[PDB]
RNA sequence: AAUCUAAAUAAAUAAUAAAUUAAAAUAAAAAUUUUAAAAAAAAUUAAAAAAUUAAAAUAGGGCAAGUCCUACUCUCCUUU
RNA sequence: AUUGAAAUAAUAAAAGGGUUGGGUUUUAAAAUCGUUGUAAAGCAGAUUUGUUUAUAUAUUUAAUUU
């Protein structure tokens, strides 16, 4: 029974505060295709004053018009924002944390202590892989905890479960900007009817099951893109009469790599092999490089 | 079957109540149990005094 | 708080206030009245479901198991199930008088009876019930098709009369030929077992003895007349009794402005 | 305990020392000495202190003779019997130191499946809570309790708090003496003592097994998970159930039977929402977001909150037995909301 | 103690008949009580005019035959269309009024019978059909007042 | 469906304290019970099943020391 | 004073089931080789005075008839 933290996030607030009461610079790993669904609910009232380094991953597939406003929004509030294609990997995102403190850090009173970094975000959007990439390499090349790297028991090699107490990853050394873990507080599974669509749309929570069939997100990625064009160019990419009238033809027109047991005279193709295609291809930013969220021009 | 033979879950004869604890033969074949008053496994099912009626509490 | 006219307790009172079959089948009757309930409550009677309207007047002189369900009701249902300006409405347990004391313990002299024969109208029907009792009349009676003596308008007109403050009232039956020619013979001739008769208070009047009695009564004259009708019919003449005195008024009066003139002094007080 | 006997040694209190005079009281049983000198404590309140050790000892010689209730006194040793007077302090002294209209006193009597001189078993309606949450407002069982006081017993005591959305069978004890006994029947079983029925949507893994999850209640409502296969050992307790999928909708639902060996919070529903990730039908608190009712041919109008959680506390094996030797097993029949989906599926609802 | 029985619930909703040279199913083709009441997900064909696949409709209940009395079965059935139109969903649980079956079911007049494909029609909770028209030949066993007074009694029976 | 009897000939193997038994019920011993006791009435023979009898004071968690392990600043007899 | 250390993750041997608590369970080729029960000793003109009963369910439905 290996589930995760399960409960409304708006009750994980007064405990998140005392976690920020001691931290210095707040981080976050989001998805630029989902500027405010991958955010914790308090992002508004979370800190308002600690220097946030809010990062949007997979930005190369998120649209560029909505990228400007979301950039200058926090950039007006003061809290910074950085967008990355992730092809140039987190190694450059790490470089940001080397630069995005030297300019904004308050000078350390004691020459070598830390810059205690509070990280948040969904573990499946890039926050896990960002920790366990810097957490694994610290075991070999050593900065603190000062022991001979032998006491890690059998079958762990990593510990993001059952201890996660004072556990923290030293990302840098001379400006030792360390980073916390924040035991995963996001995607509560009590999500909204629609948020699970935009979440499974982006490849996040890639589970497509009885809880969320392909034909429920595929109906969503089709009806979101009612403007046929540069998306019908993916349809026209597979012999489609450009405009699809509705969900029946376009999904059935793309059954060239789909099908099941059908007669030699009347073929009864398979619309689920066409479902996953239309679903999973939009995940790759292949069909269109367009966001999902609405980007409130107002403050909210 | 007239001759009978429909024995209960065990008890044979139960004596008078004498307050909360009522006796019972529990004839079956052996016992093991305990005892609230002095807790020692006490094979002697030939006589088990239940508490108010809870078969959980005995002798 | 019940802001819904579909509530069981609401539909309870309606079919208890207006319907008359499913009244006795539960032996209940709706009472309305802020002071009219305590009047009945004073002489040992507790409403089953006392529905106060949700508001200010909340006297609790019998609370804490006043035969509870002391429900607070919305203004909206205070209009529907309650024709009546009270914020204090309930329902009570039907009493009963025995149909045999009309037939056996017919006491001789001071026996003046009322009848009230017609398809009547509440308010008026209730009013007479208050005043007939208001002079200790015995054997107040029903007819072919008078309104039920527990109707909500009747109990509003009776104003504490229906319950046994002093009321040996009675109710009569339904007979074969869609009529009540057998309602009288079963009792009324036997209500001449004790002797005298009259048929006043009919819009039309005949013999008209007309309020002219001289002798103080020959006080020991152990016979005494009975009640009257409402409309004009000779149904009161097909019965065996040969008395036929249909009384009228004197001045320009009209309907209902004849009885309370008659019953006022045509009651027991012939001693004057 | 070694510290409990310390403060007992270092407490003046008033330490009502009680001599045992030559004539009247030397020889009498101690429980006679206390009960005719201290009329304030009930006798049962006097047995607890005399046996518990927060006792009225007796002191003759240089040590304290803690005693059973029947130990008799000594031949005028002026053998003082010390009794406690200001227990309140670090001691933490022991236990003992609206109106229900009809349509309720009747409603609470159709919810009775079994009654004898020692318990009362009821059939709780799915959706009525037990503890009050809107402290003046909610109609719960504890406010109803002075309705099952059949035969004028003293306000039955609730024994195991069924949850809000959980339907089913409850047990009250009719006697504060029986309630002490009926504790060992609930907490942390080894073998099952109760059956929970439910309609989880989605055929789980193998239709027999045991679930061991390690719950952790972070306030508010954190509700954590397996995190440690052994335990976090500090804030975690485990909840074990032996589930059996009695029958199964072919691949989209199942009728599961849980035998909850433990007593953890929503352990039925949180372990059901991660036995597969197939939660119970209408479980909007832990699962419940797959769809509104998880999108079936059931009553599907409001849905968003229409379908009540198909979870039912089905059977409890009481320890009181019956005229025939069998122990008694209440069999609270399913609510219509489960009788809906059982007959809509044609299963033989076993009452 | 005494693990008296596991699942115990299939035995309440299945027609289990021992095999003991006297109790035994048989292939049909012997007499009434033909055999094999078709107990699993069997993917019946739909026939009435809807978007039920008419080629696939997956089974729910563990019993289907008239010598097992389809006349009071309340046989649930789940719809699994391999395609409907690209009006029902491919995910709902409708009852079914079984029409015929390829299994050679012997009647009580020796009239053996078997059709090209086992088919059925979806109906509702009040036992009313969901379609307007039916495209197959039903079996005599659909004559009960159970599935008549709402069933169109489509056309030529057998 | 198909192949693998029996009897005839030939003959090994592990095992073996012996019983006067052994059906069946039923209480009695630091005990775990091989017996004994009351109460019963339990027949040969061949065949086939394995219910019982003839093959370890164990499995799983929670603790603490130990050997194994790595590491040398301080230890002993190394030899090379 | 005279070597000093490391959850040295596994082994071993112990205990145990305000500091303090998770675990609940018992086996892997069986000529049966003692009882057991199952069947049997092959044609009896013929059940059954009395032994002994693996014998086993009493209802979840549908459609009528008042």
């Amino acid at each position: 029974g290996a589930a995760w933290y399960l409960g409304h996030m708006q009750s994980a607030a007064n405990m998140l505060a005392d976690k920020v009461k001691d931290a210095d610079f707040i981080l976050e790993i989001r998805d630029a295709r989902l500027p405010f669904t991958t955010e914790n609910p308090n992002i508004r009232k979370l800190t308002a004053g600690k220097p946030r380094l809010i990062i949007f991953n997979k930005a190369e597939l998120s649209n560029e018009d909505s990228n400007r406003a979301i950039q200058e929004y926090y950039e007006r509030n003061g809290a910074f924002a950085l967008f990355t294609s992730a092809r140039r990997c987190w190694r450059d995102v790490v470089e940001a944390v080397q630069r995005f403190t030297t300019h904004i850090l308050p000078p350390l009173p004691y020459k070598t202590v830390a810059h205690v970094g509070l990280v948040v975000g969904m573990p499946n959007v890039g926050k896990s892989t960002l920790i366990n990439s810097l957490r694994l390499a610290h075991e070999y090349q050593f900065h603190r905890e000062d022991f001979r790297r032998s006491r890690s028991p059998e079958t762990v090699s990593i510990t993001p479960g059952t201890t996660r107490g004072m556990k923290l990853v030293p990302l840098s050394k001379d400006p030792p900007v360390v980073l916390y873990d924040t035991p995963g507080l996001t995607l509560p599974g009590c999500f909204t009817k629609e948020s699970g669509l935009k979440l499974a749309a982006c490849g996040i929570i890639p589970t497509n099951d009885v809880s969320l069939p392909q034909g429920m997100v595929a109906r969503y990625i089709y009806d979101i893109l009612v403007a046929s064009g540069s998306s019908e160019h993916m349809a026209e990419c597979l012999h489609l009469p450009r405009v699809p009238i509705s969900f029946d033809d376009c999904v059935a027109m793309i059954c060239e790599r789909s099908g099941t047991s059908g007669q030699t005279e009347m073929g009864n193709l398979d619309p689920v092999r066409a479902h996953r295609f239309f679903v999973h291809d939009f995940i790759m930013g292949n069909l269109g490089k367009i966001t999902l969220d609405v980007l409130p021009r107002r403050l909210l | 079957a007239a001759a009978a033979a429909a024995a209960a879950a065990a008890a044979a004869a139960a004596a008078a109540a004498a307050a909360a604890a009522a006796a019972a033969a529990a004839a079956a074949a052996a016992a093991a149990a305990a005892a609230a008053a002095a807790a020692a496994a006490a094979a002697a099912a030939a006589a088990a005094a239940a508490a108010a009626a809870a078969a959980a509490a005995a002798a | 708080v019940i802001d819904d006219v579909n509530h069981a307790l609401v539909q309870h009172f309606l079919k208890l206030s207006t319907n008359d079959k499913y009244r006795q089948a539960r032996q209940m009757l709706v009472i309305g009245g802020r002071a009219m309930i305590e009047e009945l409550c004073r002489a040992g009677h507790r409403p089953r479901h006392l529905m106060v309207e949700c508001g200010k007047p909340i006297p609790e002189f019998l609370h804490d198991r006043r035969k509870t369900d002391v429900v607070l009701v919305d203004r909206s249902v205070s209009v529907a199930v309650t024709p009546g300006s009270d914020g204090y409405v309930g329902d009570f347990a039907i009493p009963t008088p025995p149909m045999k004391e009309k037939l056996i313990a017919n006491h001789q002299r001071l026996n003046r009876v009322l009848v009230l024969d017609n398809i009547e109208d509440p308010g008026v029907l209730g009013t007479l019930l208050r005043t007939a009792s208001g002079y200790q009349y015995d054997a107040i009676i029903a007819t072919n098709h008078c309104a039920d003596l527990y109707d909500h308008r009747v109990v509003r007109a009776a104003r504490g009369a229906h319950f046994q403050t002093s009321v040996p009232i009675y109710t009569l039956k339904d007979e074969d030929g869609d009529d009540v020619y057998g309602l009288l013979n079963h009792i009324v001739e036997r209500n001449n077992l004790l002797p005298l008769c009259y048929i006043a208070q009919a819009d039309a009047a005949g013999v008209d003895g007309e309020t002219a009695g001289t002798q103080t009564g020959f006080v020991s004259s152990p016979e005494a007349p009975v009640g009257r009708v409402f409309r004009s019919s000779v149904v009161g003449a097909a019965p065996v009794p040969l008395p036929a005195p249909r009384q009228s008024d004197s001045s320009y009066a009209a309907s209902l402005s004849r009885e309370l003139a008659s019953v006022s002094q045509a009651r027991e007080e012939l001693l004057s | 305990l070694s510290l409990q006997a310390r403060e007992e040694l270092s407490r003046k209190s008033n330490e009502l020392q009680y001599h045992v005079v030559t004539q009247d009281w030397f020889g009498q049983r101690v429980d006679d000495f206390v009960t005719q000198h201290h009329p304030e404590w009930d006798y049962e309140t006097v047995k607890r202190l005399v046996q518990q050790g927060h006792i009225y000892r007796y002191r003759k010689n240089g040590k304290k003779r803690y005693t059973r209730l029947t130990d008799r006194l000594e031949f005028d040793e002026l053998v003082v019997v010390p009794t406690a007077s200001f227990w309140e302090r670090q001691l933490a002294p022991p236990s003992g130191v609206f109106h229900l209209s009809a349509k309720t006193r009747e409603m609470a009597q159709e919810m009775v499946l079994f009654k004898n001189e020692h318990v009362i078993v009821i059939n709780k309606p799915s959706g009525v809570p037990i503890m009050p949450t809107h402290d003046p407002l909610a109609m719960n069982i504890t406010d109803l309790l002075p309705a099952w006081r059949y035969t004028n017993t003293q306000t039955p005591v609730i024994c195991h708090n069924l949850d809000t959305e959980t339907s089913g069978c409850v047990v009250l004890a009719r006697s504060a003496n029986t309630h002490r006994m009926l504790g060992r029947m609930f907490v942390k079983r080894v073998v099952p003592n109760s059956v929970y029925w439910g309609f989880a949507v989605g055929k789980p893994p193998v239709n027999f097994g045991r679930i061991r999850m390690h719950f952790e209640v972070q306030k508010g409502q954190g509700g954590d998970v397996i995190v440690a296969r052994p335990t976090p050992t500090a804030d975690s307790k485990v909840g074990i159930a032996e589930f059996v999928v009695n029958a199964s909708a072919l691949e989209f639902g199942s009728f599961i039977s849980f035998y909850p060996l433990t007593t953890r919070r929503h352990q039925e529903r949180i372990m059901a929402a991660h036995a597969l990730r197939a939660p119970l039908l209408g479980d909007a608190k832990y699962g419940g977001e797959s769809a509104f009712p998880h999108s079936l041919s059931l009553f599907w109008d409001p849905a968003r909150k229409d379908v009540p959680l198909h979870l039912h506390h089905r059977k409890i094996q009481l320890p009181y037995k019956n005229g025939a030797g069998e122990f008694v097993c209440v069999t609270a029949p399913l609510p219509p909301h489960m009788e809906k989906t059982f007959k809509r599926l044609g299963w033989p609802v076993d009452a | 103690g005494n693990p008296v029985n596991k699942t115990w619930f299939r035995h309440n909703l299945i027609i289990r008949r021992k095999g003991s040279y006297r109790s035994r199913w048989g292939n049909g083709t012997e007499g009434y009580g033909a055999g094999v009441p078709l107990s699993d997900q069997v993917k019946l064909h739909c026939v009435d005019n809807t978007n039920c696949k008419h080629v696939r409709l997956i089974a729910k209940a563990t019993a289907e035959r008239f010598a097992h009395c389809r006349v009071f079965p309340a046989v649930a059935h789940r719809v699994s269309v391999q395609r409907f139109k690209g009006r029902v969903k491919p995910g709902n649980i409708y009852w079914v009024c079984l029409f015929t079956r390829r299994q050679t079911n012997t009647r009580m007049s020796g009239l053996q019978t078997n059709f090209d494909r086992n088919t059925c029609i979806i109906m509702n909770d009040q036992r009313v059909p969901l379609g307007t028209r039916v495209m197959y030949c039903a079996g005599r066993h659909v004559n009960h007042k159970y599935h008549l007074k709402a069933v169109v009694l489509a056309n030529f029976f057998v």
